[PDB]
């Protein structure tokens, strides 16, 4: 990780992270509300009563 | 994206020949006896 001193880090996937993500990513994942209105299987939740 | 009937799921990974959704594709291939594998 030297890369003439530049700090590549921050932008680089993080090992640590599941989904292979870096820093800016998952601040960009978590700076919009992102609605998945079915995106995954939830009928199951409609039709329990709330 | 749902559940696949007909379609035998494999470990392997090749390129997309029919886009299921969310990461799946579907293919008609041999076995080793022909079918419908998905990967
Ligand atoms: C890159 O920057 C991060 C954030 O401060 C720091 O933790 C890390 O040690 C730096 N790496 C290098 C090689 O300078
Ligand atoms: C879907 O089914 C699986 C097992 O068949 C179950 O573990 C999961 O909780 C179910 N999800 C919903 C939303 O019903």
């Amino acid at each position: 990780k030297y890369f003439g001193g530049f700090n590549f880090s921050q932008i680089l996937p993080d090992p640590s992270k599941p989904s292979k993500r870096s820093f800016i990513e998952d601040l960009l994942f978590n700076k919009v509300t992102l609605a998945d209105a079915g995106f995954i299987k939830q009928y199951g939740d409609c039709l329990g009563d709330i | 994206a749902g559940c696949l009937i007909g379609a035998e799921y494999v470990n392997n990974s090749y390129e997309c020949d029919i886009p299921i959704g969310a990461g799946i594709c579907a293919s008609y291939q041999t076995q080793t006896s022909q079918s419908i594998i998905a990967y």
